[PDB]
């Protein structure tokens, strides 16, 4: 299953910018490993 | 012609060695040198090594070396089949 | 109790394990709680109230493993047995030789103290298809296979030569050799003709295999 | 460990001398190459003995080509591709 | 050579494609 | 290695099969050190905090934490490691590491980062179970001895044991 948890990271990158580079870094590669999938 | 082993039961290396490479080369050159027909697009050479060299860049030679087992027995490969490393 | 015959005792206790260690190694069935008995018991077992060693109560019957049976079905059952005379004479050999044919045994073992007549030893071929091998106790005290420097060696069987032989490519008399009066020829019992196999430990593939024939 | 290896293969220690590898079961003229040649060759004479030409110093000897390196094969023509060309 | 072609007929291919394009454009 | 009347000298050349000009110096990791570093090292678990992997890492570091496959091959990868370290302390009993052997792999990670212009501060996109599949058939694809016996397949990974310790230990 990749479509909830495109969400779900979808839905905390939208919450929480204001996380360190590290977490955003670190989630967009999580994404871009689902859409590779 | 018992000794000759058949192509399924071939197991010796698929690569040529420095020696059979050099072997081939100079028999190559000498056919060359002594006026036998060539074999690729000669292109303003004329040394009959370089062509030989041009010769088995595009494995056209057309020679087998047979290998000798320490029994007697012999293994046959065709110069196209035998991978030369560059 | 004179130091000397703790010394003895101790001595012919370790040839003892020795020879145990040896059987064995040729493939015999022995517990490894026997080949672990302490001093004390054999004191108490095989010592009489003086405290003499009792040789001739240490004679035993072994037989062969179900695996080795399997990889040697000729392999039959040993015999090993003591002599408390200090020299053996001719009578005492030809009684043992006699024991051992009556047993109907393939091989046995005759372990001596200091010297056998020649007369004695006139006898030991004389008796196909069993094989008499002698052990003289003096060299029987430390076991030579448990050193560092000598590998492990394996006997071969008929259809394992064969393979090999065949695999190869080669005549039996290409192959490295190893004598007869060699040490550990002598430990396995090896005949002519046989082909025994070596592991070792090495700097550059850590582990080879090599193989040699009794010549 | 090959030269260890060659001094320890017939089950015993063989000597780097003529006592050594001139006594072995090699070709006649190849032991007679150093230091002990006509007594080896008046032995070979007297025992019959046959040599089979296959080291280095009897097809050095012959003038021929020993089976060395590039001498260790048989380079032969194949007509089918030739015919194909 | 056609099944290519077959998948590209269906709307939700481009759909995945210019989804895949914007995450690109994020990234 | 035979002589002129046909006598087998050794079953293998060197015992490898290798050119005694393709060989430098290289030092196996897995011998030395204590316990404690080795197991920092080399051992990785998805289900104790000590010794997870930081998912700042992995690409997919997230979503296999807990998982179970991935934790029984790098149980069987530890065993295989600690198995290695047995067998070389027994065969080189003095401890030391730096042996000659092929191929210098120092040399060809080197260039492999390079070339590439791999950048350590963002998250890689491999996968655990390429990684050990590709090194054990990596493994597989190392060939000495052409035979089809059973005899042969023994001699060929014989002569390949140690290489394949070393290149276990540096990937």
């Amino acid at each position: 299953e990749f479509i909830p948890h495109i969400f779900y990271s979808l839905h905390q990158i939208r919450k929480d910018p204001n996380n360190l580079s590290n977490q955003l870094e670190t989630l967009t590669g999580s994404i871009r490993h689902r859409l590779k999938l | 012609k018992e000794k000759a082993i058949p192509k399924d039961q071939r197991a010796t290396t698929p690569y040529m060695t420095k020696y059979e490479r050099a072997r081939i080369l100079g028999t190559r050159a000498l056919q060359i040198s002594m006026n036998a027909p060539v074999f690729v697009d000669l292109e303003g050479e004329t040394d009959p090594l370089r062509i030989a060299m041009k010769e088995l860049a595009e494995k056209k030679i057309p020679l087998v070396i047979r290998r000798y087992l320490p029994d007697g027995s012999f293994e046959d490969w065709s110069v196209e089949e035998l991978i030369v490393d560059l | 109790m004179d130091q000397e015959n703790e010394r003895n005792i101790s001595r012919l206790w370790r040839a003892f394990r020795t020879v145990k260690e040896m059987v064995k190694d040729r493939g015999y069935f022995i517990t490894q709680e026997e080949v672990e008995l302490p001093l004390e018991d054999f004191k108490a077992k095989y010592c009489d109230s003086m405290g003499r060693p009792q040789r001739k109560m240490m004679s035993f019957q072994a037989n062969p493993t179900e695996e080795s049976i399997s990889k040697f079905p000729d392999m039959g059952s040993l015999w090993v047995e003591f002599c408390d005379e200090p020299s053996v004479g001719v009578k005492t050999m030809k009684t043992f030789v006699i024991h051992i044919q009556e047993k109907n045994f393939q091989t046995g073992i005759f372990v001596y103290q200091n010297n056998i007549t020649p007369s004695a030893m006139k006898l030991v071929p004389s008796i196909p298809p069993a094989t008499i091998e002698t052990f003289n106790e003096a060299a029987l005290v430390v076991n030579i296979t448990h050193h560092e420097l000598v590998p492990k060696h394996i006997r071969l069987s008929s259809d394992e030569k064969r393979e090999l032989l065949k695999r190869y490519r080669l005549k039996e008399s290409q192959l490295p050799r190893i004598q007869r009066a060699d040490p550990v020829a002598l430990y396995l019992g090896l005949k002519r003709g046989e082909v025994v196999k070596i592991i070792r430990k090495s700097e550059t593939s850590g582990r080879y295999a090599s193989y040699r024939i009794c010549m | 460990a090959l030269l260890v290896d060659v001094m320890t293969t017939q089950g015993g220690l063989t000597s780097v001398t003529r006592h050594g590898f001139n006594r072995s079961n090699t070709g006649a003229l190849m032991r007679c190459s150093f230091e002990e040649t006509v007594e080896i060759l008046f032995e070979a004479g007297a025992s019959a003995e046959l040599d089979d030409c296959r080291g280095v110093s009897e097809n050095v000897i012959l003038g021929q080509m020993a089976p060395i390196g590039t001498g260790a094969f048989d380079v032969m023509i194949d007509e089918e591709s030739l015919v194909k060309y | 050579t056609n099944s290519e072609d077959k998948l590209s007929k269906v709307q939700l291919y481009e759909d995945l494609c210019r989804y895949e394009d914007t995450l690109s454009k994020l990234v | 290695t035979r002589n002129s009347l046909g006598n087998v000298i050794q079953f293998i050349y060197g015992e490898d099969g290798m050119d005694a000009a393709h060989i430098e110096k290289q030092s196996l990791d897995t011998i030395g050190g204590s316990d404690a570093a080795f197991e920092k090292r080399y051992r990785v678990d998805l289900l104790n905090t000590d010794h997870t992997l930081d998912p700042s890492l992995l690409e997919s570091g997230s979503e296999i934490l807990g998982d179970l496959k991935l934790q029984v091959l790098l149980d069987e990868e530890y065993k295989q490691l600690v198995k290695d370290r047995k067998f070389l302390r027994e065969v080189f009993v003095d401890g030391e590491a730096n042996w000659p052997l092929p191929v210098n792999i120092r040399r060809i990670i080197q260039n492999a980062q390079q070339t590439f212009h791999i950048d350590h501060t963002k998250p890689s996109d491999l996968t655990i179970k390429d990684i050990v599949l590709g090194v054990k058939d990596l493994q597989e694809n190392l060939l000495v001895l052409r035979g089809k016996n059973e005899i042969i397949q023994n001699a060929q990974r014989d002569a390949v044991t140690l290489f394949c310790c070393l290149l276990r230990s540096r990937l």
